[PDB]
C-alpha cells in the first residue's frame, strides 16, 4: 500500500505514489475542513467566550455526543486561563524565574555565561537563513488569482545537495531546500533553479582579456534531467538539450556495474504527484552534462492556511548553505575573477586573481601582455551561491 | 588478462606484455644466481615476479594493490609461498637499493623500494658486486637462507665413538618395564 | 546513505563512472573549466622538505648517473680487451669515474642545488617522486619561485616598503615586474604587488562612491530575505572590498 | 577451473594443540597406564593413536627426565577414574579460565 | 536535530507525575502545569527561528507520548502537554504539531475513544486543538 513507514528509523521512508498519498490525506480531511485554507475561530480564555459561543456550543455538542451545557462546561473547563503561565505581554528575551523547568534552568547556563563585555550581542542563534525565508513569505497570499495554491495541495519538500562536496564532512550536507506543488512539472523545479553551473565560462585570453566569451553554458547547452525510481526525466525543449539518459544507459547496462534497468522520460511527462518516491532517499538531478546534483525529499505534507500561499514565490526555497568565496592570491581580501596557469609571476600554478590585480601585474598601460602566462575568466560559485 | 582492457580490468592496470616479460627475466635471473630457485617449488617465484614487475611499470597506479587483488583479476589462485618468496626479494632489493648514493638519499623502505626496479635493473651486475661479503674469486652474505640463518656452532667435530656392548644388564630395569598382577588385572578390568 | 555522494553512479567493481558526453566534450573543447578544477591544498611542510629532497635527488642523480654510465661502459670495454695499456688507460679513465664518483658524493646540498633556473626533471618528480598528487609545472613554479633558497624570503623594511610605494607610481602602479627589479631586492612582481595592495590605499577602502553605493543597494534588494544578506559575496562585484 | 591450478604438500592439515593439563594427564597416564599408545587413544577419545606416538616423540627431545620420573611413580590403574580426571580437570580449567 | 535539550526531562515528568494522580481530567493536569509554571517554558531570550523551531520539535516530542503504546491516562496526559505547548507558544503564526498520515487515522478513533470514556475533557481539548488546525498533516512527525 501506499503507506508511508519507516526503513531506516528517521533516516528514510518506505515508498509510496504520490497521488494516491495525497488521496489517502484528503479521504480523511475533505469534507471536514481542516484542510482548507480560510481562517478558523481560535481559543481565548474563558472570560470572553461568549461571542464564540453561541457557534462552538453546538458543534461540540454534536460532535462530543453530548449536550448544550455539556458543552459549555468543557468550552469553560478548558479554557487557557489554566494554562497561560505566562500573562499576555510578557516579553521572550528574559527567562522568567517562577519557573521549576529543567529546561530553563539549562537556557539559565546557556545565557548567563554570554553576559560579559567580550560576549553580549545579539547576534545569529545557530543558523540565519530559514526564518528570514519563514517570515518574508508565510501567510501570505498572491496578488494574481492564477498563482493562488489548491486548498488540499500536496506540498512537498526537496533538498538540492550542491555539486561541491565538503569532502572532509560528510555528516552535514551541502545543500539548498526547495518547496514544490504536487500539481506542478519536474520543468518548474528545473527553471527555478538558480545554480552556478549554467553561468560556467572559459577559454584562454591571456593576449587578449576583453574578449571574454559572450556566452555563458546555459546559453550554449540546456540539458537537465531528474531521475526517479530508476526513470530519468531529460528536458527536450530547446535544441541545446541532449537526452543524455540514453549515454547513461548505453554504458551503464552493459555490465554488472551494481545497479538495476533504467527507463527514459521526458522532463515535461511527469507532475511530482505522478512519482511513486521515498523520503530521504538520495535521488538525482542533473544538468550541463556534468553539475550531479544529490536529491532528497525531506518532507511532503498537505497545504494549510498558515502556510505561503502566494506562488509567484514558488517554487519557494525554504534554506541554504553558505560557501565560502575564492578570495584572490594577491590581496587574499577579495574574490578572483581570473584564473592563470604557466604563470611566470605567480608562485604557483593555478593562481586566482581579482580583476584589478590579474590586470595590473599581467598588462602595461595599453593593456599589452607581459610575461609568460595563460589567463582564463573566472566565476565564482562561492559567490554565486 | 593484463594485455587487453576488459570490465575487469580498465587501461591502468591494462600493460604490455613484452615489457613484462623481459622484466621478470631482469629478475628470474637474480634469483637463481642468489640461490632462490634451487630446492623450491619454481612457480611461486615467477608469480612474485610477476606481481611486482606488473606493479613497477606503473608504481603510482599499482601500488595499492595485492596479490589476491592482483591475481582474482587475472583469475590466478596464487602461491601462498608467494609471500614468502616476496618477503625474500624485497630484502634483497633493499640490500641492492643502499649501494648507490643517490639511491641511498631517499632511506628507501618496503613501501618505496618498489618504484625504483627500474633504475636498479640497468646496474644489477655492480649492485651484487658491491653488495655481497663473498669477494673471494671462487658486507651482504651471498648465500642462500638455509644457512643465511647462521649455524648456532659451525659443526664441530661429531663425537664419533664405541662403548663397551658386552656389560651386564641391570634386572630392575627389566623389572619395571613389567606389570605386577594387580595392574595386569586393572587393564583386564579396563579392557 | 552517504554512499550516493557524487558521483551518484560509481561501478562497483573499479571505482569508474560513465564515460565522458557530448555537451562535456563539447565544453572541454570550448576550454569551459570544471568546479573540480577549483580545489588547490596547501602546501604543509613535510611536503616543502619532500620537494626539496625531491631537487637535490634529482640533481645528484642527473651529475652521477651519467658518471656512472661512463664507469659502467669503461668497465664492460675493459673486462672484453687484451691490450694491456689499452687496458690501463681503460682503466685510468675508471680511476677518473671512481675518484668523481666520491668527490661529488662529498658536495653539499646547496652546490647540488645549483641556480634557480637550472634544468630539473619536473615530469618524473612529479609522477614518481611525488606520485603525481601535485603536477610537475605546479611544482616547477612553487620550486623556481617561492622555494628554491635564492628567492628573497625576508620580511619587508621600512625603506623598502617606502621605496616600493614611492617606485610604483613611477610605473603607473603596473608592469610590477620592472617595479621589482627598480626595487632592487630581488622581489618579484607577485611579491611587490602583494604587499602593495595589502596596504594600498586605493583598494582597501574606508570610503565610499556613487557605483558601489548603487550596485550595494542593488544586490541588497534582489537578494535580501528579511535580515540576511550575503555581506561577503557581494564583494565580487564591488572593488576593493572584503 | 584454471590452469593456474597450485599443488602443494596438505598432509600437514591443521592438527588440535595439545594443553598443559592435557599433557600432565598424558605424564600420569605413564605413571599410571604405560606406554601403550593404543590403550591411551582409547583413555583419551580426543587423540588418536597416531597422535599419541607424535606426543611421545615430541615429548622425548627434551622430557625424557620426566618421562622416566612418571614412569616410576607408579599409580593404580584404572579406566573410570581417568575418564572422570579429564573432563574434570577440562571443566575447571574452562571455568578459571 | 530531534530531542531539545533539557525538555525530555520536563515532559516525561510532568506526564508521569500526573500519571501518578490517578485522575484523566484536565484540572488535574492544569494544576500541575501551574504549579512548576511549564508555559513559561517559550520565554528565555529565543529569537525568532529557535522559538520556531522550539515549538516544532517539542510538539514532535510530545507527539510520542501521545501515540501508542501508551495507555488511555498516558496518552490524555500527552494530549494536554501538546495543548499546553501549542497554547503557550509565542510564535507567529502558530507552529504546527506534525501528524503522520499513519497516525491520523489511529488519533481519530482516539477522538471517539476519549468520547467513548465519557471523559471529555480529553475529546473537547482535542476537538479544540483542531478547530486551532494545530495538528498538521506531514508523512513523519
Ligand atoms: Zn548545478
Ligand atoms: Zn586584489
Amino acid at each position: 500500500c501506499n503507506f508511508p513507514e519507516y526503513e531506516l528509523p528517521e533516516l528514510n521512508t518506505r515508498a509510496f505514489h504520490v497521488g494516491a498519498f495525497g488521496e489517502l490525506w484528503r479521504g480523511r480531511l475533505r469534507g471536514a475542513g481542516d484542510l482548507s485554507l480560510r481562517e478558523p475561530p481560535a481559543s481565548a480564555l474563558p472570560g470572553s467566550q461568549a461571542a464564540d459561543s453561541d457557534r462552538e456550543d453546538a458543534a461540540v455538542a454534536r460532535d462530543l455526543d453530548c449536550s448544550l451545557e455539556a458543552a459549555a462546561e468543557l468550552r469553560a473547563v478548558c479554557g487557557l486561563d489554566k494554562l497561560k503561565c505566562l500573562e499576555d505581554g510578557e516579553d521572550p528575551e528574559v527567562i522568567p524565574e517562577n519557573t521549576d523547568l529543567v529546561t530553563l534552568g539549562v537556557r539559565k547556563r546557556f545565557l548567563e555565561h554570554r553576559e560579559e563585555t567580550i560576549t553580549i550581542d545579539r547576534a545569529c542563534r545557530q543558523e540565519t537563513f530559514v526564518y528570514e525565508m519563514e517570515s518574508h513569505a508565510i501567510g501570505k497570499k498572491p496578488e494574481n488569482s492564477a498563482d493562488m495554491i489548491e486548498e488540499g495541495e500536496l506540498i512537498l519538500s526537496v533538498n538540492i545537495l550542491y555539486p561541491v562536496i565538503f569532502h572532509k564532512h560528510k555528516e552535514h550536507k551541502p545543500y539548498q531546500t526547495m518547496l514544490v506543488l504536487g500539481s506542478q512539472k519536474l520543468t518548474q523545479l528545473r527553471d527555478s533553479i538558480r545554480c552556478v553551473s549554467d553561468l560556467q565560462i572559459g577559454g584562454e585570453f591571456s593576449n587578449t582579456p576583453d574578449q571574454a566569451p559572450e556566452h555563458i553554458s546555459k546559453d550554449l547547452y540546456k540539458s537537465a534531467f531528474f531521475y526517479f525510481e530508476g526513470t530519468f526525466y531529460n528536458d527536450k525543449r530547446y535544441p541545446e538539450c541532449r537526452d543524455l539518459s540514453r549515454t547513461i544507459i548505453e554504458w551503464s547496462e552493459s555490465h554488472d556495474r551494481g545497479y538495476g534497468k533504467f527507463q527514459t522520460a521526458r522532463m515535461e511527462d511527469f507532475t511530482f504527484n505522478d512519482l511513486c518516491i521515498k523520503l530521504g532517499f538520495p535521488y538525482l538531478y542533473c544538468h550541463q552534462g556534468d553539475c550531479e546534483h544529490v536529491i532528497v525529499i525531506t518532507d511532503i505534507r498537505l497545504v494549510h492556511h498558515d502556510d505561503c500561499l502566494d506562488r509567484t514565490l514558488y517554487p519557494l526555497l525554504i534554506k541554504k548553505h553558505w560557501l565560502w568565496t575564492r578570495k584572490c592570491f594577491v590581496c587574499k581580501m577579495y574574490t578572483a575573477r581570473w584564473v592563470t596557469n604557466n604563470d611566470s609571476f605567480a608562485p604557483e600554478d593555478p593562481c586566482f586573481f581579482c580583476d584589478v590585480c590579474f590586470r595590473m601585474l599581467h598588462y602595461d598601460s595599453e593593456g599589452n601582455k607581459l610575461g609568460e602566462f595563460l589567463a582564463y575568466p573566472y566565476v565564482d560559485p562561492g559567490t554565486f551561491n | 588478462k593484463l594485455f587487453q582492457a576488459s570490465p575487469s580490468v580498465p587501461a591502468k592496470y591494462v600493460e604490455d606484455k613484452e615489457k613484462m616479460l623481459s622484466r621478470t627475466m631482469q629478475l628470474v635471473e637474480l634469483a637463481n644466481e642468489t640461490w632462490l630457485v634451487t630446492g623450491r617449488h619454481p612457480l611461486p617465484v615467477i608469480t612474485a615476479a610477476t606481481f611486482l614487475a606488473w606493479q613497477s611499470l606503473q608504481p603510482a597506479d599499482r601500488l595499492s594493490c595485492s596479490l589476491a587483488r592482483f591475481c582474482k583479476l587475472a583469475n590466478v589462485d596464487l602461491p601462498y609461498p608467494a609471500s614468502s618468496r616476496l618477503q625474500e626479494l624485497l630484502a634483497v632489493l633493499l640490500r641492492m637499493a643502499e649501494q648507490l648514493a643517490w639511491l641511498r638519499v631517499l632511506r628507501l623502505d618496503k613501501r618505496s623500494v618498489v618504484k625504483h626496479i627500474g633504475d636498479l635493473l640497468q646496474h644489477r651486475q655492480s649492485l651484487v658486486r658491491s653488495a655481497f661479503r663473498d669477494g673471494t674469486a671462487e658486507p651482504a652474505l651471498l648465500l642462500p637462507p638455509c644457512m643465511l640463518k647462521s649455524p648456532k656452532r659451525i659443526c664441530p667435530v661429531p663425537p664419533v665413538s664405541t662403548v663397551t656392548g658386552d656389560e651386564n644388564i641391570s634386572d630392575s630395569e627389566i623389572e619395571q618395564y613389567l606389570r605386577t598382577p594387580q595392574e595386569v588385572r586393572d587393564f583386564q578390568r579396563a579392557q | 546513505m552517504g554512499h550516493f555522494m557524487k558521483p551518484y553512479f560509481k561501478d562497483k567493481v573499479t571505482g569508474v563512472g560513465p564515460p565522458a558526453n557530448e555537451d562535456t566534450r563539447e565544453k572541454a573543447a570550448q576550454g569551459i573549466k570544471a568546479f573540480e578544477e577549483l580545489l588547490v591544498t596547501k602546501w604543509k611542510n613535510w611536503e616543502k622538505a619532500l620537494l626539496r629532497k625531491s631537487v637535490v635527488s634529482d640533481r645528484l642523480q642527473r651529475l652521477l648517473q651519467p658518471k656512472l654510465l661512463k664507469l659502467e661502459y669503461l668497465h664492460q670495454k675493459q673486462s672484453k680487451v687484451s691490450s694491456e695499456l689499452e687496458r690501463q688507460a681503460l682503466e685510468k679513465q675508471g680511476r677518473e669515474a671512481e675518484k668523481e664518483i666520491q668527490d661529488i658524493n662529498q658536495l653539499p646540498e646547496e652546490a647540488l642545488l645549483g641556480n634557480r633556473l637550472d634544468s630539473h626533471d619536473w615530469e618524473k618528480i612529479s609522477n614518481i617522486n611525488f606520485e603525481g598528487s601535485r603536477s610537475a609545472e605546479e611544482i616547477r613554479k612553487f620550486w623556481q619561485n617561492s622555494e628554491h633558497p635564492s628567492i628573497n624570503k625576508q620580511e619587508w623594511s621600512r625603506e623598502e616598503e617606502e621605496r616600493l610605494q614611492a617606485i610604483a607610481a613611477a610605473h603607473g602602479h603596473l608592469e610590477w615586474q620592472k617595479i621589482a627589479e627598480e626595487l632592487g631586492t630581488s622581489r618579484s612582481a607577485f611579491q611587490c604587488l602583494q604587499k602593495f595592495q595589502q596596504h594600498n590605499k586605493a583598494l582597501k577602502r574606508k570610503e565610499w562612491t556613487e557605483e558601489e553605493d548603487r550596485m550595494l543597494t542593488q544586490l541588497v534588494q534582489e537578494m535580501r530575505v528579511g535580515s540576511h544578506i550575503p555581506y561577503r559575496r557581494i564583494v565580487y562585484y564591488m572593488e576593493g572590498r572584503d | 577451473g584454471s590452469t593456474t591450478t597450485y599443488s602443494s604438500f596438505r598432509k600437514n592439515y591443521y592438527s588440535k594443540p595439545w594443553s598443559n593439563k592435557e599433557t600432565d594427564m598424558f605424564f600420569l597416564a605413564i605413571s599410571m597406564v604405560g606406554t601403550d599408545f593404543s590403550m591411551i587413544g582409547q583413555l583419551f577419545p580426543h587423540r588418536a593413536r597416531i597422535e599419541i606416538k607424535n606426543k611421545f616423540k615430541r615429548e622425548e627431545k627434551t622430557n625424557g627426565w620426566r618421562i622416566d620420573k612418571a614412569f616410576q611413580e607408579k599409580r593404580p590403574f584404572d579406566f573410570d577414574f581417568f575418564a572422570h580426571l579429564l573432563q574434570k580437570v577440562l571443566a575447571e580449567e574452562e571455568k578459571r579460565k | 536535530m530531534g530531542t531539545p535539550p533539557g525538555l525530555q526531562t520536563d515532559c516525561e515528568a510532568l506526564l508521569s507525575r500526573f500519571q501518578e494522580t490517578d485522575s484523566v481530567r484536565f484540572e488535574d493536569f492544569t494544576e500541575l502545569w501551574r504549579n512548576m509554571k511549564f508555559g513559561t517554558i517559550f520565554c528565555g531570550r529565543m529569537r525568532n527561528l529557535e522559538k520556531n523551531m522550539f515549538t516544532k520539535e517539542a510538539l514532535a516530542l510530545a507527539w510520542r507520548y501521545f501515540l501508542p503504546p501508551y495507555t488511555f491516562q498516558i496518552r490524555v496526559g500527552a494530549l494536554y502537554l501538546l495543548y499546553g505547548l501549542y497554547n503557550t507558544q509565542l510564535c507567529q503564526p502558530k507552529q504546527k504539531i506534525r501528524v503522520a498520515l499513519k497516525d491520523w487515522d489511529e488519533v481519530l478513533k482516539f477522538q471517539q475513544d476519549l468520547v467513548n470514556a465519557q471523559h471529555f475533557d480529553a475529546a473537547y481539548i482535542f476537538r479544540k486543538l483542531r478547530l486551532d488546525r494545530a495538528f498538521h498533516f506531514t508523512a513523519m512527525p
